[PDB]
This record gives structure tokens, sequence and C-alpha cells, in this order.
């Protein structure tokens, strides 16, 4: 996968 | 031979090549689940790497499949440094050990180290 965390969860 | 289906709850937009781009409603087949909270999942004519965190499935969309916390904690080290980010993140330096105590999916565990709780990357830590 990414190499980066992915984003903290939104909405 | 039949993949889960689930159902993107936000736009998200690629930062790498292996991601994958979102808008709000499209549905998604998963092909594979990473702890790292990174999904890899197939469209009409689009595959690569979605965030976890930016779907609901289509069976019961608002009851959570997420472990539930255990808070003895459960050991874990650091394989590369990560710097906070928001202020309920948790710098550490590589090589440190942690207690992990909820493995959430979305891969932003809750993790305590010594007087210090909050969140970090599973993709950066291990087991012991």
């Amino acid at each position: 996968p990414p190499s980066n965390p992915p984003p903290r969860p939104p909405a | 031979i039949i993949l889960q289906t689930y159902r993107a709850i936000a736009d998200y937009e690629k930062t790498s090549g292996s991601e994958m781009a979102l808008s709000t409603g499209d549905v998604v087949e998963v092909v594979e689940k990473s702890e790292s909270g990174w999904w890899f999942c197939q469209m009409k004519g689009k595959r690569g790497w979605i965030p976890a965190s930016f779907l609901e499935p289509l069976d019961s969309p608002d009851e959570t499949e997420d472990p539930e916390p255990n808070y003895a904690g459960e050991p874990y080290v650091a394989i590369k440094a990560y710097t906070a980010v928001e202020g309920d993140e948790v710098s550490l330096l590589e090589g440190e050990a942690v207690e992990v105590i909820h493995k959430l999916l979305d891969g932003w565990w809750v993790i305590r180290k010594d007087d210090v709780t909050g969140y970090f990357p599973s993709m950066y830590l291990q087991k012991s």
C-alpha cells in the first residue's frame, strides 16, 4: 500500500 | 469470486500513484483490507488504495465492524519515527515500545506510551 498513513477520518 | 461491497461517504483525492480517487456515493468492491487502514478496491474503470475511514458497508451502515478496546494493552514497538500532527496523536521515535489499546480499522490506533495516550499509525507499529 501507500507508504504514508491514510488520512484521519472525516464526516 | 464474491467481493464485499462498500459505499463512499466522502470525496477522496489521490496523493500517490497507487491510490484511487473517490466521490461520495461511489460503490466499490473490496479486494484487500490492510491493517494499515488502506483498502484495495475496484470500480468501473478504476482500481486503487482507498482510505477505509471513507467507507460505510452495504449491510448495516451505522453498526461498526471495528474491534473494541483492550485497555489492558498489548505490546508493540515503533518501526518508523512519526511526529504527531493532530493534538490527539502521539509522537514516537523508531524503536519505542508502546501498548496498543484499540486496533481501529481506519489505521489510526489508540496507544499508551507511559503518560501519553493517543492516536498513532498502525503501519508504523509492530508486535513483540
